[PDB]
Formats: structure tokens, sequence, C-alpha cells
């Protein structure tokens, strides 16, 4: 198809890695901000404490649940807390879990985020469970308490975007690389005797063709064959991530188009 | 430390040799079922010495034993550092970073800065907000400011070990990029 | 020191001079001494130049 | 419109001193042993080294159309014609000193935005030159 | 409020956050920096008030000082660093940067400026970028030492018809100096077109140095092999040259200068012989460094720092004073207990042959510190006093 | 907390320079640590 | 000097500090709490009713 | 990690900050001012436990 | 050069492994 | 730099400078007022000589001449090849009724 | 703060997507400015940024205690064999528009201090309020809304 | 204390449109729009996209206020062509560019197998 | 209170610096009428100075913001100031101001004659 | 005091990776820089996340609790 293409180097559940090549310097760089920042995500938005005996604050714990990982598979079905016509919250735009722990042994009682259960219905969604990754089996770590102490609250989560929080991010860190041979001179290599020696070279550079150091600068040239890794924190697939975002880049451009065909008839 | 004649070796040497470093690194682990070595048998076997501001006018002191105590190719980027010429040594530092105070002591690498900014960071390391105490929760202090996550420093010094700062300390280890990204 | 002088032929030249730096502030009788320029003389401090040679 | 001047050159030496995209170049005339030529130039554009011949043209426009910066700057659409199509190095600069050395030797000043040039020679072929914007077309 | 340069009446622009904001160019005569520093805002309360703070105290009103009938106010910091970055000959913007270079600019007069670089590729020099800033009618002519109307190491500065010509911008150009741009601005043109060139040359250095980047870091501080080589051979023939000197004070043969005795011309003579080492050294190091060295790209700029910066971060510190003379002897006869009696080789009495870069001996570090004490208590003495004077 | 058990102060009506620091402080109080007010260098740390 | 050359006064702030390239040089970004403390007595003239009217 | 070191007072820790003074029993000479009729002054500061 | 790291961790299982 | 002379060739004046200058050779009321305007001149510098004994050149002054020069020069598109239409008494009528112009102290007494 | 008296405000937050990021998704936690560094001679910072870094790639502390045999090279040749630029530069990109900065920039972690002057418990204002028993000018202090 | 609300970024105010059109009387044919509640992410992508229309003769955004999530975006086009219609066909291109990377991408995840 | 080592000087605090060094007519007359010097022999400076500039827009600004006849036709202006200012560029402000000698005479000037340069 | 749950740069989750971490230098007499590479924390950003954190709630927890059931 005549357009954008893609090569992928590398897959994992929580990890890919790319090549972008015939695409814009701006798409590439849209892309990966509205994957850092505008991609839907289901977290816990607000805390409810019950009873807290613990040696840490209620809301360092509150804090905690707040940037935990929940699947968001189903998120898309999902409606926003704002645009719902609810009063504070409901099941069809909020997922409910609570968190109940006590210190019955003589040793610390370790806290992870698998003892978080759902208790309002999902009417068959996907969403609200934490992401289990480690070979364990438990899930990141929420609290510990000794003999005597107790932790009872409940999480209301919401969704959002990652402009309004970085617990609603799904990117993780972003690999973004182009021209890894420094071909089209958009950088001036700092150097005390050699440019060329005290340099390493990126991992990218084998695949694109050295430099024959007696072509002259392509001035021409434009920028493309990037380099793309994602590294999914867990809350949605690898290729969810992406293929989340360039559904969220549809949607702004198509608002646009919509404001700028609902002012071209008045 | 004390410097003697060391009629064996035929030229001025410490009196701590490695076997009280041994018994002192034995006595030091099994704190943490030996004969106790500690600093009080130093001491008292002529080892170390006491040296008031007194003393300090009528003696000679060394920096280092592995450098000023021996007599007499060198790295181009190694401080040019002086072994005085003179071998009449009496006594001998233990470590020269024993020298700074204690929150003089939390600058990493203070010998490579202005000392100014020195003097900046130990009136500005007590204006620092971390864990101060293991029982906050316990104290009515008027004011508390205890950081969520305090890091100990990747970059630190020996002399904080036995400040205790790795185990309490006051701040975190920021990515920090040196750059004027938008004039703020 | 090196003062600028008017040149004969119209330029300012750089031209050296013995000037005598002395330590103690005295004026009543040392610019009436012969061999010096008393129209010249500059002393650090003003109080001893206003009581001597003028308010002005 | 028309060519204000033109001429050929042959470089003696390229400077290329302590910047590393402009070089100050130093050119004789081989028809005219008393015009000569100091010109900046960008060398990744353009990359010229020593004894090259270039053809060197000051104009005051490009359309072939006579003349009538006062007009907006656009990109150049697909078909438009204009002498910049017969050279590889072209300039647009400002005029800021005319200083006679000799009798005889008129010297031009030239700048592109901070890439300099002076051009010295009789006065019967750079008299054409006056206060105002021109162009700088060079050609291998 | 040491002078009337800082009681400056500014207009309300509200803002979402908890702290004053303010242009960075007004921060030189406010003299303040934003390290926990405070100030205070005072609202006039009637129409009179209002009205004469506006048109007596206002902000363009008082660019130039009547201090010393030089602008107080003018490109500072990186703003002043990266404007240096923007006209160098090197320097070369491309179109989609242009335009939005142009627009960031509010008095642009709207039409693309030409390029300096039509073909193959266009491309606008950062000079043309910056004159858009430049309103019109603007003629400066400035001249540093072997500067032509050719110009090899472009120096110098010459705007025509609101146009750069040539020269780099620094700080002899939009810095706080008598003959600057923004003097002859402010004098020719008005406060409010100064102001908004203030504006306008901040936009665009602002929005090129971040699309361009500027950094600085340890590798910017050290000096090849055989630089420090030379340093090094430098500093020990100044060893050399004061050992002579104490060998031919020692033989009693050294005369001694006239109004000072034989052991005031012996330390003089010493502090001549390793400043000038220090002054030789640090020369040597500056001209090492190269143009991707970012210390002296600042310096060349003169946003911050000095060649004596670079002086005591690559080659060698130097002489540490207390009071005028070297380290005087706190014990008897010698000034740390790690020498010996009657010491006066320079190491010994003060002197740090070793730069920041390369670290501190034990004894120097102290002798640094004590320099350092003299530094901050003359600092608070003579702050405590001047303002007493003022008053 | 360390440092400030670990203080000094030097009263101040003499015709010394005790805002100084001397050669004998060497290895007994803090070459680099005294607050940066009107106690600069009176205070002094071990 | 504590109650008649220097006294306390209304109508002011006083908080920290923070560059801001984007505004003009004449212009000092107030936060908006200190915008909704401070206050101004504008009078109400036919020039400014509805104005001033909304802002009631 | 407590060190104690401190006192207790009314409910608030408060530290002893070590007084510099003086040595005690030191014969010190000093030099006097010109206009003062003294040349040099040597005193003690003679004290007892 | 010297390492530039603390790696007391390895010492004291090499003081161990020599008690 | 100053003198000019109208009846000798050493400190002569080029006629293609200005467009009255070829018939200006050899006046004598224009010479007189040249020779006034020079002796002021020499006078002036004689008086400057006096004030400044090391010879500064670079002193604080109120308005900058040159400045108006060069905006004059640009503005008026002097290229500095068309011979000016001015008579040279008409610059010195102007230079003298220019220093009447400026009033610092507005009184009409003789000692203000 | 650093720990080497480079103390400073805050003068703005930017989200991940606005602020510059390296070539492996590294986005800084705090941005320095450069004039910071070399007029107040600050060395120490660029060596404990250099040997954090190592440290932080070799997962054993670094040593900065003051007078060892640590040199620039030493820590240099490590962050080179762990596969980074030896002065400790980094090729990033802006954030805003994705195009490669231009010059390189010095990059890592270091150890930073909070301090305790909030600006929160500076913020003061005052339009009218309580007046002085004494002199009927406005009270001492922030806590009792004084002028 | 004076932080504004972080849904504040991307949530549009009462009474304001998303998009606020200026016809520029300062060239010909030009326009600046101000798009109401988006950051540089819109703005590249567009003036991008606006550049590579061959009937553009300028095009360029600026953020006037990094606090102030807004932009404004100045567009001047050859003469009887209209700028909202070039703003048009360019988000048309960016939807049909980056539909065909939602596709390509796709079609390239169901070729791999190993996850 | 605080402790704090950010050292922030106490201002208008000069008497600890204090405290360390404490140790070391003819034309005029009565109230007649030659105060009020006619017009043919006014003395003082015809072009308004920056000070009388300010307090004329000042109090002409708050004349109008206490609603008085506006003299010039308005482009639907409404701040006092940029009136005021209207009016003095086209010379529509009645007042007057009487510039004080150190004497206690004084000369009058009225605006619409006084040259506005600034 | 106890472990982030997350990177504060980069974001990765690192809270499920204290334990672990834990129990590779308790029992395996692990060096800190293999063990932080086996458990995937390849960029440094997130190698201070674990190497430079305190396990302070083992001091914290061996006081009493203020209420007990
Ligand atoms: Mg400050
Ligand atoms: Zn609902
Ligand atoms: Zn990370």
């Amino acid at each position: 198809s005549e357009g954008p293409q893609v090569k992928i180097r590398e897959a994992s559940k929580d990890n890919v890695d790319f090549i972008l090549s015939n695409v814009d310097l701006a798409m590439a760089n849209s892309l990966r901000r509205v994957m850092i920042a505008e991609i839907p995500t289901l977290a816990i938005d607000s805390v409810e404490v019950e009873t807290n005996t613990t040696v840490l604050a209620d809301e360092f714990i509150a804090h905690r649940l707040g940037l935990i990982p929940l699947q968001s598979m189903d998120i898309e079905q999902l409606e926003y807390s704002r645009d719902c016509f609810c009063e504070d919250h409901c099941d069809k735009c909020s997922v409910v879990l609570t968190l109940q722990a006590f210190g019955e042994s003589e040793s610390t009682t370790n806290v992870y985020s698998k003892d978080l259960v759902i208790v309002s219905n999902l009417m068959g969604r996907n969403i609200g469970h934490p992401i289990i990754q480690d070979k364990e089996g438990n899930g990141v770590l929420i609290c510990k308490l000794r003999k005597g102490q107790e932790l009872k609250l409940t999480c209301v989560a919401k969704k959002g975007i990652a402009k309004e929080h970085a617990k609603w991010g799904p990117a993780a860190a972003i690999e973004f690389e182009y021209d890894p041979w420094n071909k089209l001179k958009h950088t001036d290599y700092w150097y005390e005797q050699d440019s060329a020696k005290e340099w390493p070279q990126s991992k990218n550079c084998e695949y694109e063709d050295p430099p024959n150091e007696g072509d002259p600068f392509d001035y021409k040239a434009q920028a493309d064959t990037f380099y793309m890794n994602v590294e999914s924190v867990g809350s949605i697939p690898v290729d969810q991530v992406v293929v989340r975002g360039i559904d969220t880049l549809q949607k702004k451009v198509a608002s646009i188009l919509l404001a700028l065909t609902q002012m071209d008839q008045d | 430390f004390i410097v003697e004649d060391d009629e064996s070796l035929g030229h001025k040497e410490l009196k701590v040799r490695k076997g009280h470093i041994a018994k002192l690194m034995a006595t030091e682990y099994q704190d943490i079922d030996v004969e106790e070595y500690t600093w009080s048998s130093l001491l008292n076997e002529g080892l170390v010495e006491y040296i008031d501001a007194e003393e300090e006018e009528s003696i000679l002191i060394a920096m280092q034993p592995e450098d000023l105590e021996p007599a007499e190719d060198v790295d181009p980027a190694k401080r040019i550092r002086v072994s005085h010429h003179a071998t009449t040594f009496t006594h001998c530092e233990i470590h020269p970073s024993m020298i700074l105070g204690v929150a003089a002591s939390i600058i990493p690498f203070p010998d490579h800065n202005q000392s100014p900014r020195n003097t900046y960071q130990s009136a500005m390391g007590k204006q620092a907000m971390g864990v101060f105490l293991t029982n906050y929760n316990v104290r009515m202090d008027t004011m508390a400011n205890i950081l969520y996550y305090p890091q100990k420093p990747l970059g630190t010094t020996r002399a904080m070990e036995y400040l205790k700062f790795r185990e309490l300390p006051a701040g975190q280890n920021a990515i920090v990029a040196i750059a004027c990204y938008s004039g703020y | 020191y090196d003062r600028k002088v008017p040149s004969p032929t119209g330029e300012y030249v750089k031209e050296p001079e013995w000037v005598l730096e002395t330590d103690g502030v005295n004026l009543s009788e040392v610019m009436t001494v012969p061999g010096i320029d008393p129209t010249r003389i500059y002393t650090n401090s003003f109080i001893d130049i206003m009581e001597v040679l003028g308010i002005e | 419109s028309n060519t204000l001047f033109d001429d050929i050159f042959q470089v003696s030496e390229v400077d290329p001193g302590r910047y590393n995209k402009v070089c100050r170049i130093e050119a004789a005339s081989t028809t005219q042993d008393q015009c000569k030529l100091t010109l900046d130039i960008n060398v990744e554009l353009f990359p010229v080294a020593a004894q090259d011949s270039l053809t060197v043209t000051i104009a005051s426009s490009l359309n072939l159309e006579d003349t009538p910066a006062t007009r907006s700057w656009r990109p150049p659409q697909a078909g438009d014609r204009s002498l910049a199509d017969d050279y590889d190095y072209v300039m647009y600069g400002t005029a800021y000193k005319f200083e006679e050395v000799s009798k005889d030797l008129i010297a031009v000043y030239y700048s592109f935005g901070g890439l300099l040039m002076r051009l010295e020679g009789n006065y019967r072929n750079l008299n054409n030159l006056k206060q105002e914007n021109a162009y700088l077309l060079i050609r291998r | 409020s040491l002078h009337k340069m800082s009681m400056m009446a500014h207009r309300v622009k509200v803002i979402p956050y908890s702290t004053f904001r303010l242009n960075l160019s007004v921060t030189s005569p406010y003299n303040a920096d934003f390290d926990g520093d405070e100030m205070n805002l005072h609202v006039p309360q009637s129409e009179e008030t209002r009205a004469e703070l506006s048109q007596l105290c206002a902000v363009p009103l008082q660019i130039v000082s009547p201090q010393s009938n030089k602008p107080c106010m003018g490109i500072v910091q990186d703003t002043l660093c990266g404007i240096r970055k923007l006209t160098l000959r090197d320097t070369f913007i491309e179109l989609d940067q242009v335009l939005n270079m142009l627009y960031w600019v509010p008095d642009w007069d709207g039409v693309i400026p030409t390029p300096a670089i039509i073909k193959p590729k266009p491309l606008w020099s950062g000079k043309q970028i910056l004159s858009v800033a430049i309103p019109n009618g603007i003629h400066l002519q400035r001249f540093d030492e072997g500067t032509t109307l050719l110009s090899p190491k472009d120096n110098g500065m010459l705007i025509i018809d609101g146009q750069i010509i040539f020269g780099v911008v620094e700080k002899k150009t939009v810095g706080s100096s008598n003959g600057g741009l923004i003097h002859v601005v402010t004098r020719e043109k008005g406060p409010q077109v100064c102001a908004k060139l203030f504006g306008n040359i901040q936009k665009v250095v602002n929005f090129w140095l971040l699309h361009n980047g500027f950094s600085t870091g340890i590798g910017d501080t050290i000096a090849d092999g055989p630089t420090m080589r030379e340093i090094t051979e430098t500093i020990a023939e100044a060893k050399k040259k004061v050992l002579d000197v104490t060998k031919e004070a020692q033989a009693n043969l050294l005369t001694a200068k006239h109004g000072m005795t034989l052991r005031e011309s012996f330390e003089d003579n010493v502090v001549r012989f390793l400043n000038e080492a220090r002054d030789k050294a640090g020369r040597l190091a500056e001209v090492n460094l190269k143009d991707l060295n970012n210390v002296k790209q600042m310096v060349m700029a003169g946003s911050k720092g000095s060649f004596i910066n670079i002086a005591q971060m690559s080659a060698c510190v130097g002489q540490q004073s207390v009071e005028g003379k070297r380290i005087a002897f706190g014990f008897v006869d010698r000034t740390l207990p790690h020498f010996s009696k009657d010491d006066y080789s320079p190491e010994s009495k003060g002197f740090v042959e070793n730069s920041y870069l390369r670290g501190l001996t034990p004894q120097e570090f102290f002798f640094h510190a004590m320099g350092g004490r003299e530094g901050l208590i003359d600092t608070a003495v003579k702050t405590a006093e001047t303002g007493y004077i003022q008053r | 907390t360390l440092s400030h058990l670990r203080r000094t102060n030097t009263p101040i009506g003499k015709l010394a320079k005790p805002r100084q620091l001397h050669n004998t402080h060497w290895g007994l109080v803090c070459p680099a640590e005294t607050p940066e007010g009107q106690a600069c260098g009176l205070v002094k740390n071990l | 000097r504590g109650n008649l050359m220097g006294k306390r006064v209304d109508f002011s702030a006083r908080t920290v500090i923070s560059g801001d390239p984007n505004l003009e040089l004449d212009q000092v970004g107030v936060p908006k709490s200190i915008a909704k403390t401070l206050t101004y007595p504008e009078v109400v003239t036919p020039y400014n009713i509805d104005r001033l009217t909304q802002l009631v | 990690f407590d060190m104690g070191g401190y006192f207790i007072i009314n409910g608030s820790e408060k530290v002893l900050i070590a007084q510099e003074r003086s040595a005690g029993n030191i014969v010190q000479v000093f030099k006097k001012a010109a206009p003062s009729p003294i040349s040099h002054v040597a005193e003690i500061r003679s004290a007892l436990e | 050069n010297a390492s530039p790291f603390i790696k007391r961790d390895r010492m004291r299982r090499n003081f161990l492994r020599m008690r | 730099r100053y003198r000019v002379d109208l009846l000798n060739t050493d400190h002569t004046l080029d006629p293609s400078l200005l467009e009255s200058g070829s018939e200006i050779l050899g006046d004598l009321k224009l010479q007189v007022l040249l020779d006034e305007e020079y002796k002021q001149l020499v006078k002036d510098r004689k008086f400057l000589r006096e004030v400044f004994v090391d010879g500064e050149a670079n002193w604080p002054l109120p308005v900058n001449i040159r400045r108006i020069i060069q905006n004059a020069q640009q503005t008026f598109h002097i290229d500095h090849t068309k011979p000016s239409d001015l008579t040279i008494k008409d610059i010195v009528l102007g230079v003298k009724d220019l220093q009447e112009n400026l009033l610092v102290l507005r009184g009409k007494n003789e000692i203000i | 703060a650093s720990r080497h008296g480079q103390k400073g405000t805050i003068g703005i937050t930017y989200r991940r997507e606005d602020m510059p990021f390296t070539a492996e998704g590294i986005v800084p936690d705090l941005i320095i400015n450069p004039h910071a560094i070399p007029s107040r001679m600050t060395v120490a910072h660029l060596i404990e940024c250099l040997l954090s870094k190592v440290a932080a790639l070799s997962g054993n502390e670094g040593d900065a205690s003051p007078f060892t045999d640590i040199t620039v090279e030493g820590i240099s040749k490590l962050l080179r064999e762990h596969g980074y630029q030896s002065r400790g530069f980094e090729v990033m990109y802006n954030g805003h528009t994705g195009k490669k900065l231009m010059a390189q920039i010095f990059f890592g972690p270091t150890y930073y201090q909070r301090l305790r002057h909030m600006v929160d418990d500076k913020i003061h204002a005052r339009a009218r309020g309580p007046m002085q028993v004494l002199t009927r000018q406005p009270v001492e202090g922030r806590s009792r809304d004084g002028g | 204390m004076n932080a504004p609300d972080r849904f504040e970024l991307f949530l549009l105010g009462e009474g304001e449109s998303k998009l606020k059109i200026d016809p520029d009387t300062k060239a010909p044919n030009a326009v600046v729009i101000t798009f109401e509640k988006e950051d540089h992410t819109l703005g590249n992508l567009i003036r991008a996209e606006l550049l590579n229309d061959r009937k553009v003769l300028f095009a360029a955004y600026k953020v006037e206020h990094p606090f102030f999530a807004r932009f404004k975006l100045r567009i001047q086009t050859t003469e009887g062509y209209d700028p909202k219609d070039a703003l048009k066909n360019a988000c048309n291109s960016i939807i049909n560019k980056l539909g065909a990377l939602k596709t390509n991408f796709e079609t390239e995840w169901n070729l791999q197998t190993l996850a | 209170n605080e402790n704090f080592e950010d050292f922030d000087v106490e201002h208008f605090s000069d008497e600890e610096t204090y405290e360390e060094k404490p140790q070391f007519e003819q034309i005029r007359r009565k109230t007649l009428k030659e105060k009020a010097i006619p017009k043919d022999q006014r003395a003082t400076t015809p072009y308004m100075t920056k000070y009388e500039r300010a307090r004329i827009l000042g109090t002409r600004a708050l004349q109008i913001s206490m609603n008085a006849p506006v003299f010039v036709d308005l482009e639907g202006e409404t701040d006092p100031l940029r009136i005021a200012m209207k009016e003095l560029a086209e010379k529509k402000i009645p007042l007057v101001i009487r510039r004080y000698l150190p004497d206690g005479s004084f000369e009058d000037w009225s605006v619409e004659e006084l040259i506005v340069d600034l | 005091m106890i472990v982030p749950v997350r990177c504060f740069s980069c974001g990765k989750v690192v809270g499920d990776k204290w334990e672990s971490y834990l129990n590779l230098l308790q029992e395996d007499e692990l060096d800190e820089g293999t063990a932080l590479s086996r458990l995937g924390l390849k960029r440094y950003c997130c190698r201070r996340m674990i190497l430079t954190h305190v396990d302070l709630i083992e001091k914290f927890l061996r006081y009493n609790p203020l209420e007990k059931r």
C-alpha cells in the first residue's frame, strides 16, 4: 500500500522494536507524543480508606495505588466519568476494587497488588485486573505490615490520558532514532581529537550504509527510516500501544475535521 | 599514626602493619567468636596517638603511608603529589579526608570544587529535606519533612559510611541533563 | 610615569617623567623647596589641600 | 533583469579558517588581470577546490523580463524558469560599500546574510553596480 | 533596592501558578537570580497614581540608566549565548525552521525574507533571521581589533537599514554596554520600540536555541595530552625560577627594591612569577580548546564565565591569597605541620598547581579553603559597609 | 543533627581576626563549613 | 525610621520568582490567587458600566 | 540511629554548643598601638580549678 | 587506574572465605 | 581635516565636491567666513587642549552627532558621488544659527 | 539544590512528550542551565554525574572521596567500556518536533536534595487586614496576613 | 495552591470553540487560526503537512505560552485558494497516511507469530 | 519560627552598622501680586516636562474617571488614561500648570501652548 | 521508604522487582550489577531505582503498632 512502511526488528509481550520508513519527521514525532500521552488507560483514580494502622501515610498508599497499572484492553468501551450521567461514578464509567490485608503472621506480611479484587460487575469486559509480570506470581509490592496491623480500603478507577497524570501512561520508555550515521548532519559531534573515535556507533548503524567519506553532503535528503522501540508497562499489550496511539491521532485529526466542517457551514 | 625508626627496613615506617588491620577487620566482622581488638588496642599499644594543636607545632606529618613514607613515569591525569623530598616523619595522617566536617563530607569530590561552593553546600545540606529519624511517626516535632522515596547517593563518600547517610538519605538520584532546553 | 605631552608637531607624545612618591603628607614646606614644580603637586589627602592650597 | 556583471575567475587559494561550513576563497579573473574577488562559500552546498574555474555573474533579478526586497519570497514552483536554472550557486544580498582603491580601481562589497564579497576592478564594467539588492550566480 | 532601576512598573499578566514571572532581561537591574529570591508587588489605588506609575516608573522608560549613561538592561545569560550561535558564519536555517522563527516575532512585517542561499537549497542565514527582530532605520557601526570591511574573524558589527551586514552578536552588541544595539534603538526610535526589540530577540533566540540545543560538560574543561604537558612544563619552569630567586636571596646577593625590605621584595617576586605562570598556563589552555568546546563558546559570547574560570578549571588554580600575601606562617615558621621549618617553596605557602579537574592535594585544598573564607568574609563586610555608606 | 551536635561557637570586642580559617585549624575544625550570615567564621564545626 | 520613613503597606504581595521568556519586557506574571486577593477600586463610569456590572 | 548527646527541657531538645575561649594560664605578648604609651603588653589569664 | 567503586560485599565474602 | 583655502593651492577645495565649486575659487567674503571658522576651530582646539591636559578624545556629551549624520546619509540616499547642492555660506550660517537655536536657560538678561 | 551549592527554584514543569529525550528513551528528571557550571567553577558536579552514570551502569556505588587517586580519565574509560560516550554526552532529540539537538547534551544521574523553602510557605498577599494595636499600621508576618 | 486542574489540559471550556479563525490583514490571503486545547503534537504534524502542499506560501505555528494549552497557526496560500481548504486537504492526507500506517502495522503484526 | 542557612539580609537595617561606627527678598515679598509673573517674561522652558506630563495625564484621567465632560471625540476608548492621552495629544485639555520658582513666585502655563515633544 | 512502584523517569514498573533483587543478592552470591541486568533493567534510569533505594521500612516496622487488635 502507498504510504508509510513498517519493518519489525524484535517482538515480545511487552517489548516491540520496529523500523518506520517513508514517513515525515512530524508524523513519527506526533505518534511518539500521543503514544506517551494521549492513549486512554485504566488506573486507580480515587482511594477511600476504611482502616489503616500501617507505618506509612494514608495518602502515600493512595498515590501508590494510583500508580498501579491495570488491564485496559476494553477501555474503549468504557466511558469518561466526566461525560457520564452519574453523580460520582457507576459501573459503566468506572471499576471498583477493594484491598484488605491483615498482619496475622509473626513475620512481615507483604501486601501485593494481586490482593486487589474486583467488587463491581464488569459485564464481561476485560479491564480492572492488576498486571502480573514476574515469575513469582505476585504483583507489585503495595505495602508491608507487621503483626497486628490492618489495611482496608476501596479504590475507584476511572479512565484518563497521560496528560492528566503519569499514572495513566502505558508507554513507559520509547526509543526513537533517525539516521544513525549522521548523514543528514543534524548533529555536529563534539570531540576532543576525532569525532569518529570518542563517539561509539549506535545499535541501528548496521541497518544503514556507512558514509563513503568522499561523496558530498546531500542537501535534498529528508529524515526517514526511524527506529522505534516501545516498552509497554503491562496495562495494554505493546502493539495495542502503537495501534491505539494511531487511533488516538485519528480521533484528534477527526475532531479537527468536525470542528472545521462545523464552522464551515456557519 | 606512629612512625618508628624501623631498623629492619632501613628507613622510617609506620608501626601499624597488616596484622593489626586483619585483627581490626576480624573484630569489625565479628561485631556484625574471636578476641576483641578495638580502638583502645591501637591507643594502648603505641600504634596511634592523640595530637592536639599544641603538638602539631613541633611534629612532622605525612599524607599517605604509600607515597611519603618509602624512599623514591607518572599518570598524565593524576595530580602532582609532592613527597617533600625528606624522610624524617614522626607521625602520619590516618587519612586526609578526615579533615572535613560532617555535612561537608557529604560533598562528592570536595577538592574538585571552588571552596565557597563547598561552604554553601555544607550550610545547605542542613537545609535539605529527608528522613531524619526512624520513629518520625511517634514524635510530635513542631515541623517535620519526610521524603517519600529517599535514595542513597550513587556517587558516595567513604566518610558518609560512618555518618549513616546511606541508611538515612536526604535526596534523590535525579536524572540531570545539563542543557538549555527552553529558556526556563 | 608615562605622561601625555603636547608634541611640537601637534600630536600627544608618551613622555617619561620622574615623579616622587612620598609616604607622609606635608604641603606647608614641601612645595616651597627648589628643584620641583609646585604648580602640579598633588596630595592624596584633600584636607591638607583645602587647608593649604584652596577650598576650590 | 540584465546581468550587471559577468566574468570567469580562477581561485588561487581557499581558506577554510576557523569555521566548519563556510570557507573564504580568493579568486583572480583570467580575462582581466586587475579585477579580483574574495567570496564566502558554503562549501557543503557548493564544493570548490583550489585552481577551479568559476563563472560568476552579478545580476539584478531572475526573471528574463525587464525590471518594473519589496516582495515576499516564495518556494520555487514546478516549471518556473529563471537565470538560476543555469547556475549552481545562487546568492541574494545587499551592496553596502563602494570604495576607491586607486584612481581607476573601484571595489564593491556585498553581504549575503553574513557571507562576504569584495569585487575590485576598473569602473568601466563595475559602474553598473549601485546601492541596490543584487543576486550572485555561480557555475562551474 | 539600592538604586532606582529596582523599583519598576510592570503590567500584570495573570498566570496559573504560584510564582512571580518576569522577563529575563530585567533581572540585571533588579540584581535578581531565581535561587530562591523573593520580590514584592505594590498596586496603585487611584487613577493619578496608576497613571504616573505607568508614565514615569515603567519598564521601557528606564532602559538607559542615569548611573553611567549606558543601558542597564540587556540581552543576558543564555539568550546572549544563543545569539552568538545564531549569527555565526556556520549557521544556516532551513525553511521549516525559518517559517517558525519568523512567526515568533509579533511585529513581523509579514513578508518572507529572501534567502541568502537561493539554490541548490533555500537556506536563510542566522543574521538575516535576527535582522527581522531589529526594526528598520537602525544603523550601527563598530570595529574591534583588526576589523575591516572584510572580516576574516567576523568580529565588529555593522547594521545597515535594519539589516545585519556582518559581525557576530555578543555582549558588545546586545549586552549592557554603551554603543550597542539596545542604546542606539532606545535613543533613536524610543522606549516602546526597544522593549519590543527585547521581546522579539528573546523570542527568536530562545526558539532557535530550543530547536538547536546547547550544553556544557566535563569534557569541555579538559585539554589533551601535549597541552597539559606544556602546562606542566610551564609550572615546572616557574618553580625553577622561584628556586633560583630563593637561592639568590639565600646567597644574600638579591638586591632589595626601593621602599621595601628584602623579604617583601622576595614575596613580591614570587607572587608575580606564579601569577604570570597561571596566566600563561591558562592562556595555553584557552588556545587549545576548540569551537565545539562549550565553555569557550560561553566566554566568547560574554554571557557567563571568564578567561580565569577556564584557567582554573583546566590548567592551574594558581596562588591562593590571604590578606594580599601568600599563606602566612600560622605554625612556627611553616604553614602546615606537613612541611619542614622555613619552607618558602610555592606549594608550601599556597600555590595550587593542580587544576580543578585533576583534583587538589589536601594541603592545597586547605589553602584554597582559606582563600574562600577570605572571599566570604570580605564579601559580607563589604556588603554591610556599603549598605551603610549608601544610606 | 550531626553537624548541630558537633558545632562550636566563638564570641566576638577584640582586635584579632577570628572569622578567618587559621593554619592550626587543620584537622580540628572543618575548613569549609560555616554559616553565611553575620556569624560567618565565628561558628566553626569540628 | 520604623513607622514613618518605612512602614508596612496594604495592597502588596511578595513571592519567589522564576523566569518566563515568553513574557514581554514590561510584563510581570502575577499568580491568580494574588490577583484575587489584591484589589483596585475602579469607579463606575458610563464608559465601563457593563464591565464593572459583570465583574460585580 | 539517634545518638543522644542532647538534653530534653520542657519537651524541646536542647543542645549545648561548645563555647570557644582563650586558654588559661598561658602567657601571651601583644603589641599596642603607636599613640599608646605602652610598647608591648605581656599578660596571663590565670585560672584554677 | 584504581576502581572507583565501594564493593565491600565482595570483601566480606573474601574475608569470610579467609576465616 | 579642516583648513580650506580659496586663494591658495596647498589647502584648496576640490570643485567636484559641490555644484558651486568651480567658480567659488578666488572669492574674498567666503574666504573671510572660512578664515573666521578656522580661527574659531583653532581657538576651540586650544581650549580643549587647555581643559584636557592628557588630551583624551572620548568624553561624555549629550547628542550623538555621528548617528544623526548616518541617519541622514542612509535616509536621503547619499552615494558620495553626486556633487552637493550646498553653498558654503549656507553651511556657515546654519552652523552659526544652530548654536543660537539651542536654549538651555530661557532668561533674557546678561548673566543668564 | 545539588551537592555543590547549585541551588535554584523550579522554572517550569514539562510533561514527557515536550521535554527532550535520548535515543534510549530516557527522558531526564531535571534540566539545569549550563551557564551555572563554569562561572562557579563547579567541576565536582560534572565528575559526580559521570561517576554516578558509571555506578548506575556497573551496579556498584561510586567512591567520591576527596583525596583518592580517582581521575576523570578512569571514569571516562569505564563509561566508554559500558557502551556510552566517554565524556558523558548523549545525542538527544527535541521533544516538540523530534529533530535532533545540534549540540550534544551532558547527561546522567546526580544526587539532588530538596530544600525546605517551598513556595507555599513563602507566597504572601494582602489587600486589607489587621492593623497593629500601637501604630494602626499593618502587622508583622505572613501568618497574620501582614503587609 | 494555584496549580490548575490537570484535566484542564484536554477539556474544552464553557463557551470556547475548538477552533478560532481570524483573517489576517497583515499579508494578503493569510489567516491565523487558534487551535484550542492541543500542544506541539498536532502543531508539528499540521505544519509539516501544510508545508507538503504546493499551494501554501507560508505555514507556521507557535505556542504562545507553555502554561496555556493552545497554539496559533498562520497559513497564507496562493491567490484564489482558501487556506481553510489547504488545511482540509492537508488533514485529509494526514488521515490517509496514518490510516495506511494503521493497516500496515496491523498486517505486519498478523505476519508475526513468535509472541 | 525557622532555622535557615539561606542568608537573607535584613533590609533598612543599617543601624547595626551605625552602632558599629558612632565615634568620629529683593524681587518678591509677603503675598503681593509680584509672585504671579505675567506671560511676557516667563523664564521657564516651554517644553512640558515628564513629571508635568505624568501629573497632567493623572489629573485628566482622574477627572474623566469622575465623569468630566470629555472635549474630544472618542473612538470607543474606555480607559481614562488613554482618553487623557488622546486629549493631550490634540490639545483639548483645559488645565494650566504653575511652575513654582524657589523664591515663591510662579509662572502660569497653559498646556495648549506647552510643546509636547516626548 | 519502600521501593517505588515506577521509575520516575521512564515509568517501567519496578515495585514487583525489589524482593526478586533482594533474593538474587541474598542467596545467589551475585554482584549487584549482574542481578540488576537479569531483571531486565537495561537503562540506567531504572538501575538507579533499585540500586540506590534504601529499605527504610525494615527500620520502621520494628516499632510496635499504635493500635493493636
Ligand atoms: Mg538570589
Ligand atoms: Zn457512570
Ligand atoms: Zn527507568
